[PDB]
């Protein structure tokens, strides 16, 4: 609303490097399969 | 009528129940006037103290013990009746 | 031209003469009175010119 | 001792002046009053009741009655010894 | 069956202590060593020796977590 | 025990309190 | 142009508790009523 | 037992993790005003004081990060100073937001790094000078160390925390056992002791975290 | 049985880290009274120091993850 234009230069200027979380992202994505199946194993 | 709630009559109660509407104000109104309440009271003064903090901090210290009653209860009692 | 120039410095001092006590004052009207801090170093959560 | 002095004797003075005047039994000539105070109670009991009165005067009552409820739990301390 | 090889395991996991006690003797021995170079500065250098007690402290603490980590 | 596999939330609610609450109220600040 | 604040706030006994719940009880548990 | 506030992401009918780490924020309100209260006047101070100490290295560039790394400082040190309440919850001990913290921004710095200066970037693995004959050898050590540098910065805060807790309790739970047996005051004399400790070794994690990645990014920059 | 043994060498297995914090304790003994000495050169003692103590944590998180996935 009114709080995107109080930081729309950072956010477009300097953090679009810092905005890689797909690293992140597919790393838990990863871990929460890998413990979804040792779960279901039993 | 519209007065405060402390000051509308018991046999009114019905009647204010009536007057409630706008109050919660979209419910979060009425956070956002109780949150100034507070503030502007115990803290935004020329000079405050550590009065201002304490109260917040027994607060969540008192939530953060209604949590855990379960457990404490569940084993920690000493003696029984 | 000197009594011209004169004028405009009586009305000048004027207007600094009447003045807020600078505990009303805000932000804005301290850049109102005097030149003050810009935002030309963008990108800066300063603005110092570091 | 100095803090004795200057707490302990106040205990005896002031703390004493401020609390036997109100922490003391009754003398037996205040039942009646209180026999029409039950009065005054059953009169709005009856009929009227809260009568579209301040909160405030009945929170004043609840609290009382809670500080009267306190000692029925004292007492249980003292029989356990 | 298993108690006593983790008991055994926990006793000798709690051993890594001594790194840490070490090294914070030393670091606490060159800040003397040092202050009495020159008496100046002698709130810096403190500032140096607590943060390097801090590291140590911190790399030699995680030692205990694993001992109750078996003993739990 | 804190190995729960429930990380979703815990990631997703500091991603937001760290990125949006912080940064502006502490752009509000001069020197 | 904000007025200004005023000097104090309120006053807290123990700092924890405040005066207006002593001064609400006054009248009829007394000066050392909410204590006990 | 003990193992019981770590694994209780607070318990409740619904879960309210991000209540829990959105409370500290309420403690920081805005100016608005030229001359303000004594409650933020000592907050602005002390954000001024540290920002002059820090952020002092780096030329341009390194400039526009100053207020990520002061955002980044004092939230951990509020949510680490929180904590020590009596039945308090500190998210800190979760490795999950740790592990959600330290990734983003040294790969953010890494590949940064790549982008404007390559040549010079790729030459830092290989250590400045002639290291004798020996280049095969230390090649793949310092690239396998750049990769070990994360998991560090995590384990570390989510080990030293829970060990100082465990202290604490265990601790609490003996000067409780002794009351019956014998009158020993040695026991309460040692919390209290290491109360101070404690309370003075969260501000110390707070400054060597955000350190570690001054440097690192002062580095490629 | 055997997972008794995975236990207790996973207990002895973590007794290896106590060298990190007796390396890290001499390096920053050194930086405080080479500072007093030539109270010049900050950077580049910095910058050592910080290149010292990252290398030198190698070897007990080395050994710290052996354990763990011996155990596991």
């Amino acid at each position: 609303q009114f709080q995107f234009t109080g930081i729309k230069k950072y956010f477009n200027s300097y953090t679009l490097t810092g905005r890689m979380n797909c690293v992140l992202a597919t790393y838990g994505g990863i871990a929460l399969l890998v413990l979804y199946f040792k779960l279901r194993s039993k | 009528k519209d007065r405060r709630l402390l000051e509308v009559k018991l046999g009114e109660l019905p009647s204010w129940i009536l007057m409630r509407d706008f109050t919660p104000s979209g419910i979060a109104g009425a956070f956002q006037r109780g949150y100034y309440r507070y503030y502007n009271k115990y803290v935004n003064v020329k000079k405050g103290s550590v009065a201002g903090l304490s109260m917040v901090l027994a607060a969540y210290v008192v939530f953060n013990y209604c949590r855990s009653y379960k457990e404490l209860k569940h084993e920690r009692l000493r003696k029984y009746h | 031209l000197s009594k011209a120039r004169i004028e405009a410095y009586e009305k000048e001092l004027e207007k600094m003469k009447n003045i807020i006590p600078f505990d009303q004052m805000t932000i804005e009207d301290l850049n109102e009175v005097f030149p003050e801090t810009k935002l030309d170093k963008k990108k800066y959560p300063y603005w110092p010119h570091r | 001792v100095n803090a004795a002095v200057t707490y302990s004797k106040p205990r005896l003075a002031t703390f004493w002046h401020y609390a036997k005047v109100e922490l003391v039994p009754p003398t037996p000539a205040e039942i009646p009053t209180a026999i029409q105070s039950l009065k005054k109670i059953v009169n709005s009991a009856q009929t009227g009741s809260f009568k579209q009165l301040t909160v405030k005067e009945a929170l004043l009552n609840g609290l009382v009655a809670t500080e009267v409820l306190m000692w029925f739990y004292v007492g249980e301390i003292i029989a356990r010894a | 069956i298993d108690t006593a090889a983790k008991f055994i395991g926990a006793g000798a996991a709690t051993v890594g202590v001594a790194g840490s006690g070490a090294g914070i003797g030393t670091v606490f021995g060159s800040l003397i060593i040092g202050y009495a170079r020159n008496p100046s500065l002698k709130q810096q250098l403190f500032s140096y020796a607590i943060l390097g007690f801090a590291l140590s402290e911190a790399m030699g603490l995680f030692c205990l977590m694993v001992a109750f980590l078996i003993l739990f | 025990q804190l190995d729960t596999s429930t990380w979703f939330i815990t990631i997703t609610s500091m991603i937001m309190t760290l990125f949006i609450l912080f940064q502006l109220k502490i752009s509000n600040y001069s020197y | 142009p904000v007025p200004p604040l005023p000097e104090h706030g309120g006053k807290v006994r123990l700092g924890l508790i405040p005066e207006e719940f002593f001064q609400f009880l006054y009248p009829k548990t007394g000066v050392t009523g909410p204590y006990v | 037992n003990l193992f019981a506030s770590f694994i209780a992401p607070t318990m409740m009918g619904l879960p309210i993790v991000t209540l829990i780490i959105m409370f500290p924020s309420l403690l920081f309100p805005t100016p608005k005003r030229l001359i303000n209260n004594r409650t933020i006047s000592i907050q602005q101070w002390l954000i001024q004081l540290t920002s002059k100490q820090m952020m002092a290295i780096h030329n341009q560039k390194g400039q526009t990060w100053s207020l990520m790394l002061m955002s980044l400082i004092m939230f951990i040190g509020s949510t680490n100073i929180l904590g020590l309440l009596p039945h308090s919850f500190t998210p800190t001990t979760q490795l999950s937001m740790n592990l959600g913290m330290a990734i983003p921004l040294w790969s953010a710095t890494v590949f940064t790094g790549f982008r404007y200066k390559t040549k010079t970037s790729l030459a830092h693995f290989l250590p400045q000078g002639t290291p004798a004959l020996l280049i095969p050898m230390l090649v793949i050590i310092e690239t396998i160390s750049l990769f070990i540098q994360p998991v560090a910065l995590a384990v570390r805060l989510t080990a030293n925390i829970t060990a100082g807790h465990l202290l604490i309790h265990l601790i609490g739970g003996a000067t409780l056992a002794l009351l019956n047996i014998n009158t020993m005051t040695a026991f309460i004399t040692f919390t209290i002791l290491i109360l101070l400790t404690i309370l003075e070794f969260a501000v110390a994690l707070i400054q060597a975290y955000v350190f570690t990645l001054l440097v690192s990014l002062y580095l490629h920059d």
